[PDB]
RNA sequence: UACGUCCCUCUCCAAACGAGAGAACAUGCAUGGGCUGGCAUGAGCGGCAUGUCGGUGGGGCUCCGUCCCGAGGCGCUGAACCUUGAGGCCUGAAAUCAUGCUCAGGGACAC
RNA sequence: GUGAGAUUGUGAAGGGAUCUCGCAGGUAUCGUGAGGGAAGUAUGGGGUAGUACGAGAGGAACUCCCAUGCCGUGCCUCUAGUUUCUGGGGUUUGUCGAACGGCAAGUGCCCCGAAGCCAUCGCACGGUGGUUCUCGGCUGAACGCCUCUAAGCCAGAAGCCAAUCCCAAGACCAGAUGCCCAC
RNA sequence: AAAGAUUAUCCGUGCAAAGCGGAGCGGUGGGUAGUACUUGGUACGCUCAUCACC
RNA sequence: GUCGCUGAUCCUUCGAUGUCGGCUCUUCCUAACCUAGCGCGACGCUAAGGGUUGGAUUGUUCACC
RNA sequence: GCAAAGAUCUAACGGAGAUAUACUCAACAUGCAACGUUGGAUACUGGAGCGGGGAAGGAUUUCGUGCCAACGGCACUCGUA
């Protein structure tokens, strides 16, 4: 329901009733799997491999993955990230004379969705990297440094030259 | 003037109009005739299509040049998790057709069943069936259930159960839907009282496919074909292309009618929708009803091929993934793409011919990769061909320094 | 059925895969040759020697071990 | 009034545009790892540096030997690169998937 | 009665009369099936059997099996076709001092090439009953003989009707059911 | 489509004859121990806990 | 013998109804060629449900191989 | 319908041409689209040239500063207006 209809405090209460009640308890009640498994003939009917949260490199049965992630205060205005963008899957079978301009638009949209900005400014180094093999020869991957700033928010996006793209993940710097 | 030369018309006029189907699921338009002598039983089940493959078998057919010889046959794999029964309905005959008498609901329902009544379930109040749930257990609700069951006993002639799928048990990542599919399944056999007793016994419980179908019988399939959007006359109806030098285009019907009647008739071919139509397909033989991999890992091992392997090919079913529940293997093809839900039905046609009565024994089931030209049946076979590779050498030299 | 080896590469050919070919100048002991891939058949037509193609069993056996 | 529905946003079994199937803090999305497959042995070095063994070249320069020019060849090397995108698989059989981002979703009707 | 308006042609404020419509449904599933459409059709072989019939020569047929032609509805495991995944490799002329990386020749050109699409060039499937015509009969008179007919019954065609199959409530379904509001 | 002080108790029965019948035990959350089901998610025995109908 | 089911006219159109044949595509008729049943090797009755081809020469329709 | 002559991208500066909001609301989901100049990048013409000069024909279209009503079949802060 709408947060301008209900007070902010009222909106908090509805979220709490679902979060700690009828979701958290179900978890604590279904804990009873330990009680059943300890009584179950050892080996014997042990064909219960997955149940009970006793298995290598598996998920937490009973709760979602999103409900376990750590929540933190909203990030500050000024923040810097480093990321890889896979442009090859975005530009597949596109008309050859439009590949570099479309790459510019796609990069802007990617960063804009990530950073909640409408004003995304492309640095000269990134523009040169995207165009440096002609209009049809756009590289398959690119690594970008994204800096958000406030005057109204906007981003500056620039190129990070790398030797190989293997093993790199999104980082906050 | 009569046409100089004659040929049969293009297309079947009994499949008109070629419009999009009203729903995406396959629904049986009729059920096999009820024979009151038999024991009460269910007549359909819902399954999900996951790719196809091929098998080898010996043929038992006197008089055929293929007698006692090995043949290769393509098959389709359909995943079949158990269904859950949530309600009972009854119908009475009238001079204008069948009418629903009432519905008996189960005392508890699943969240997946209740999700089917909303468009945004997560951001809602989630109050479906709450009043019915609390009212059905008081003194008056019990009386009302007794009343409606007696009305079924007195006036009904057809009994059906309401059943739904279990997507949480399906555990597939490309089937995005989370609200259950719901359908009526008719109960055939016995008398009305016996039907009611069976339907009341299996209320709030789940039903497996192997309790509806047996291995070597046949079935009918109800499903919706793949869509292709707006299609031209050459593909939609199979008319001939015109010569190269034709002005204004070649992929057309040249004459769409005579001077009289001064009209275009419903029998002439025109451009329009092709695909996404409902179809009922007749005699599909069941080759295997397979147990869940968690229960029995050697799904695709036969008596003649002792290799241990599952029904999932190397690299997975393209666009679908792993098969993790019970499954059925049908001979041949079925309408519709991968991931679509379809209905299996008990057969209508006579099942007395030799081909329908034959007993099937599999000798080889293919599990090579469907990406590319697969040439290995197992990962162990691939690892026997290639020895250790550079990646393995690095792994075994950096996992030993510790 | 039985698994057959490809004429050019000795890849294993399982039931329901591949293509079989019979030449006019047929050998009495091998009238029919089995090919696992169009690439293998094309190389055999071009008359290459399998011992120089690095992904064949012949090459692997004479070089790697 | 309330239950709710639609738009914006995300996905593709649908699709000219409408319409459809779905999701709505969800392994949802992103990047990486592993698989599955494609091609056919990368750039650089050196023939003495590769896996107790095995180590070029028709010819030609220079001051005996030694040091150089040279297409191609051999070793490191089934290497290197590519692999979901109009939209392949694995985080739930076994023996093997990891991180990062979401921080009161917004608007219109229902009235 | 209860709310909202307007009363529409010469200024700015006040209060009277009439007019108009708002005063109960909304949203989400499962079904029925009137009416309309409508489809399967040919050829060969086996054995029946060298049997019946025949002086001999010669020489059948139904139940039931096995295939194939055409037509129809789908499908993509395999085989085949297709590549702007410009995927990997190779190769010509020009060009950034060279190598590396590439780039221009509206996709330079050659080989192999996944996914998708697709072929009587591949693979799967194609149902049951009622009546009644030509005709064959039964009981039976007129016309006590007779007669398949005048009454009345029985068998019977790739015909017609229904079902299975496709669309389906302007066919306005007090068919069933989940939730909220109104009474 | 249902049948009744003019449609103003409930089942049973044939628009009968008779026969019943009218704190409790429901929806929710807390402990507590076993079971069933495809095995993470629902039911079920006790036990308080707030709302309930009658 | 008997009894039935190309021409000739000039009514419409000269402030214009595009003139042969083939190709493509649908539909209807029976005066039945095949397929289906009967009665008498041929002849007759019912039956329009399904089908009725590839080529050489000729602009040909026809005709002929 | 405005589809032959392959094609633009990026930052800063300029301009009324914006970052233009009622409650509530950190920012996305409520001001879009488009322009001149300079720098950088990427391509095209390819000496029978969208190079540099003349005849016929035209007659101020030439140069600078302003301006943007009409005209430059979209646009303009620009123009053979
Ligand atoms: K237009
Ligand atoms: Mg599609
Ligand atoms: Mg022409
Ligand atoms: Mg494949
Ligand atoms: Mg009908
Ligand atoms: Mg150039
Ligand atoms: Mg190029
Ligand atoms: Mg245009
Ligand atoms: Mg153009
Ligand atoms: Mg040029
Ligand atoms: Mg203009």
């Amino acid at each position: 329901m709408k947060g301008k209809v209900l007070g902010k405090e009222k909106k908090a209460a509805i979220i709490d009733a679902r979060k700690k009640a009828a979701e958290s308890r179900k978890n604590r009640d279904d804990k009873r799997w330990k009680r059943v498994l300890a009584n179950m003939d050892e080996e014997k009917r042990k064909k219960f491999h997955g149940v009970g949260n006793t298995a290598k490199n598996s998920r937490v049965r009973g709760a979602t993955r999103a409900s376990l992630l750590k929540r933190t205060g909203r990030k500050p205005d000024a923040v810097s990230m480093e990321a890889t963008i896979h442009l090859s899957k975005l530009l597949k079978k596109k008309t050859f004379s439009k590949r570099a301009p479309l790459a510019i638009k796609r990069i802007k949209a990617f960063v804009g969705r990530l950073m909640k900005t409408k004003d995304n400014r492309i640095d000269a180094s990134l523009n040169t990297y995207i165009w440096h093999k002609g209009v049809k020869g756009v590289p398959g991957r690119v690594r970008v440094l994204i800096q958000r700033k406030s005057e109204h928010f906007y981003t500056v996006i620039s190129n990070v030259p790398v030797a190989s793209f293997k093993g790199l993940t999104t980082k906050t710097v | 003037s009569h046409c100089k030369f004659e040929h049969p018309r293009h297309g079947h006029l009994g499949f008109l109009p070629r419009k999009r189907s009203r729903q995406i699921r396959g629904r049986a338009r009729a059920f096999p005739k009820d024979d009151a002598t038999q024991k009460p039983h269910l007549t359909s089940f819902m399954v999900f299509k996951a790719g196809m493959t091929h098998i080898v078998r010996d043929v038992d057919r006197p008089g055929s040049k293929v007698n006692k010889k090995e043949v290769v046959e393509p098959v389709t794999i359909l995943e079949a998790p158990p269904m859950v029964i949530v309600g009972i309905v009854g119908y009475r005959q009238t001079p204008v057709g069948l009418k629903t008498i009432g519905t008996v609901w189960a005392h508890h329902t699943s969240v997946e069943f209740r999700r089917r009544y909303y468009k945004n379930w997560k951001q809602s109040a989630q109050l479906a069936f709450s009043r019915q749930k609390q009212f059905a257990n008081t003194k008056e609700g019990k009386v009302a259930e007794a009343r409606t069951l007696n009305a079924f006993a007195k006036k009904a002639s057809v009994i059906r159960v309401i059943a739904h799928t279990q997507l949480r048990k399906l555990r597939n990542h490309r089937v995005g839907v989370k609200k259950a599919h719901v359908q009526e399944i008719q109960v055939n056999g016995g008398s009305v009282a016996a039907k009611i007793a069976l339907a009341k016994s299996l209320l709030e419980k789940e039903v497996r496919v192997d309790s509806v179908f047996q291995q070597s019988e046949a079935c009918d399939v109800c499903s919706v074909t793949k869509g292709h959007g707006t299609e031209g006359v050459v593909k939609r109806w199979g008319v001939a292309c015109l010569p190269r030098k034709t002005h204004r285009g070649l992929r057309k019907v040249a004459c769409i009618g005579a001077w009289h009647p001064a009209r275009v008739m419903y029998t002439v071919a025109r451009a329009g929708q092709h695909g996404y139509h409902h179809r009922t397909q007749l005699n599909k033989k069941i080759y295997q009803i397979g147990r869940s991999v968690a229960v029995e890992p050697n799904q695709a091992t036969t008596t003649y091929d002792l290799t241990a392997k599952t029904i999932t090919p190397m690299g997975g079913f393209v666009g679908y993934g792993t098969v993790r529940n019970d499954y059925v293997m049908l001979k041949g093809s079925v309408s519709g793409p991968r991931r679509r839900v379809m209905t299996l039905r008990r057969p209508m046609a006579p099942q007395t011919s030799r081909q329908l009565k034959e007993k099937i024994v599999l000798k080889f089931i293919d599990t090579s990769s469907k990406i590319g030209h697969g040439r290995f049946q197992t990962k162990k076979e691939k690892n026997q061909w290639f020895g250790p590779l550079k990646k393995d050498r690095i792994r075994r030299e950096e996992r030993l320094r510790k | 059925m039985r698994t057959i080896e490809c004429e050019f590469s000795h890849f294993a050919v399982h039931p329901g895969h591949g293509r079989r070919y019979v030449p006019f100048a047929f050998l009495s002991t091998k009238p029919v040759l089995t090919f696992s891939r169009p690439k293998c058949f094309a190389l055999y037509m071009r008359k290459k020697n399998p011992r120089f193609i690095p992904w064949t069993r012949t090459y692997r056996r004479i070089h790697r071990k």
